[PDB]
């Protein structure tokens, strides 16, 4: 019987590592229900960030803030689910996935997002930057939210997701504030694109979309795209400055 | 959250 | 500070690995063109299986049998391309790549396949046993040719691959003689099925079809189907000795 | 073989 | 922020793999208690092989035999303890440790010792089989009894444990009948050596021992190698075949 | 079949990484000169960062700051040799090595340490933070020199190491200013310890000493430990300054 | 069995 | 640096 020969020769150029994404979800559920889920029942990520202020937490024998590793990061947690993203589909394949324990109420019909800790976005932070710093092809873009690849069925990590500072700290995309303002007024002029145009720019900046697009999707679109972009309101409503800083992304970050 | 098998 | 939990908790049922797929090649090429390839080149793969006897072999300083890894498993090789198979759409992401030292010629127009060496394949049995032990989610029709995932596009692992005498050793998909028999009997007595019936039988067996498929493209289908399970004629014709195994296999690997 | 992809 | 080079150049020739030896342990306990201690007891290995002919193996769910991975073979389980073998010490941080269960009854103060399943032993010899082709540095005189690493201490996989035919599988050291024989006569004529010239024999071999030898642990010290190598009789009294086997290991395994 | 049961069970508690170590060195070769070793020649290392001016290094075709993995961590490079610290003694197989390019001279009898560069330092501290984030054991004594594990033996990473400097960004061990005043005090007024007494607390430090100890190497201990703890004067002799600080050390990080 | 700490 | 093992 052989063994296999690891010092002969090694590829260098042209290879890869397997994960290209981080998705971040939010919980729904208290620590202890939390962490119950996540290890036994049907849906799993690799990482966990608890509320410190949240009784079940301190029940079970912590106070300051934590990061759990559930699943290794070369293992395949089931969190994204049925996804789409950059020109992937099958999301859990292909990304490390971040749960944050974030009490946010259910639809029926109408969703409450409450606030995160201070100390859970700076865990959020760090652990984002080491994440990102080992997985050259997970760039800017693909920092994105359960929200983002599964649009009209995921509402997390909801409006309350402190993008932008993420971004300060060197974590996904965010767009320049002078691009915005040069398209915000172009468009003022001369007229927002027709939906056609404006979709070819949506799914050009990530998103998996169908061929025929619902006025119910296209709102369910808009809104996912507003909690991570322009959480200061996420209707679904199309407005300039939504369209605006869509194209100041697609401008800043060309790929 | 949610949600894929195996 | 802060330094990860790894020990807290950990999932049990909800989850996997990332890998399910086992892809087979053949190089084309001598061992000191693959190789320089396959390290440095436009592509990758993670085990390289060489032919003793060639002569650059030979020149390198090897004498007997090895197994190279060129990649780790946990990494990504560029060795499937554009490809689809049992759903998912770019299986390096999903997949360990195994090639194999072999002068097959392809761009005459007209096709050429040397036979395997025994020493080639005692290595190429026992490493894929190996692989299978360690990844759940790689189940028998989950061991599979460059042929079977790019259709029309590449032609390796080739004809000459012994893939029956591998399902004997635990390796890969095979029918049950008896229950190919059934449906050939029943096929002349009663014809074949519609076309649209036969196209959706692939399907489940794995192959990843468009939505219209033309006269060219089933040639492909079928011809690169053959190589696998049916070598001895691989015309790429409609046939009942054909059919009658596609059902048979997809009837005792169903879903 | 080949033969990157996305 | 920068991120890694994973591409520009590879260590080849100037690297090894972590992990260098194989530990083989029994359980003691019941599948029940056993899988419950190496989970959440103080001690762990990184695979669990279960008697399928044991109520609270059948109780859990189980019935044909299986093999479980508990702790990744990339981290460090706490099966070896403070352990000792060629030139190293602290077996854990550099063994993959297997443990089997069986019902070995304690030192109160003889030792019972159950025969092992035939199923369990097949598994074994896959799973060590798999683990051995991996692992290059991991070589014959490198897959070792606990018994082995902590003379003295334990009593674990014992004479129960078909060393021999696990060699006639490609797994682990065993001496040439011959050789033993060769041996033999040498000693039955020449007499055999002094205490001493036979510890550094054994320290040659791969056992870690003292600077200074008590009787009493001479005698757990030819026990130990007993039990893995002549188990038809482990009194830890010096005899001529015990030495035999010893020097004859030594002379066919130069390391 | 057999096929791997990785989820049923899993380990939490009783388990570690292998990994609890991480040493820095320097090349003391140029960027070539040191590539072309350390991929190919008779050492390794797990990462390696380039000095940006170095002309080999831009005339290899880089400009910015880089950091290489030449081995992936779970892989056992040759960085340490033949080493000791805190009870462990062939740090290969539990640490991670560094190394720094800089061009340190040596076969002189007398040594010259040129420092680094401002972007060597800042790749060296996030790197080191990504890494100790993902080691849990990795406590902060164990972020170590070259120079420390192997005494009297190498002079790497040097005095040049901001080593306090790494601290303040929580790499590594060092002393309160209060508590090393508190002792500098009290060892003036009362003397110094007897020589069995310093030892014995460089033990507990981590420092691996014979069980006599020479005067020469008496010199390479202090020595090596000064390039550490007080770069400013390593003379390698006997003084307050240094014993003060080396029970700040161990009083502050104790068992 | 047994039996090593972290 | 350097400098194998065991």
């Amino acid at each position: 019987m052989l063994t296999i020969d690891y010092n002969s020769y090694r590829t260098t150029t042209p290879y890869g590592k397997r994960v290209r994404f981080l998705v971040l979800h939010y919980t729904a559920l208290d620590f202890a229900a939390s962490v119950k889920a996540l290890t036994t029942g049907a849906a799993s990520a690799h990482y966990l960030i608890p509320a410190p202020h949240d009784p079940s937490y301190k029940a079970a024998g912590f106070k300051g803030q934590r990061i759990f590793n559930l699943v290794a990061e070369e293992d395949r947690a089931w969190h994204a689910g049925v996804s789409g993203w950059a020109r992937r589909d099958n999301l859990n394949d292909t990304s490390i996935g971040i749960e944050i324990v974030n009490l946010a109420r259910d639809d029926d019909g109408v969703f409450t997002f409450p606030d995160y800790e201070r100390s859970q976005i700076n865990a959020l932070k760090q652990l984002a930057k080491n994440i990102l710093q080992r997985y050259p092809d997970m760039t800017p873009k693909n920092v994105v939210g359960h929200s983002d690849i599964a649009v009209g069925r995921k509402s997390d990590p909801g409006p309350k997701l402190p993008w932008k500072e993420l971004y300060e700290a060197g974590i996904g995309a965010w767009y320049d504030d002078a691009t915005r303002d040069r398209y915000r007024e172009g468009f003022e002029r001369d007229g927002l694109p027709p939906r056609a145009d404006l979709l070819e720019a949506f799914r050009l900046y990530g998103y998996a979309l169908p061929a025929t697009v619902d006025d119910a999707y296209f709102a369910s679109l808009l809104r996912a795209f507003q909690m991570h972009f322009r959480p200061e309101n996420y209707d679904g409503a199309l407005d300039v400055e939504t369209a605006a800083i869509l194209y100041a992304l697609n401008e800043k970050y060309p790929a | 959250x949610a949600x894929k098998x195996x």
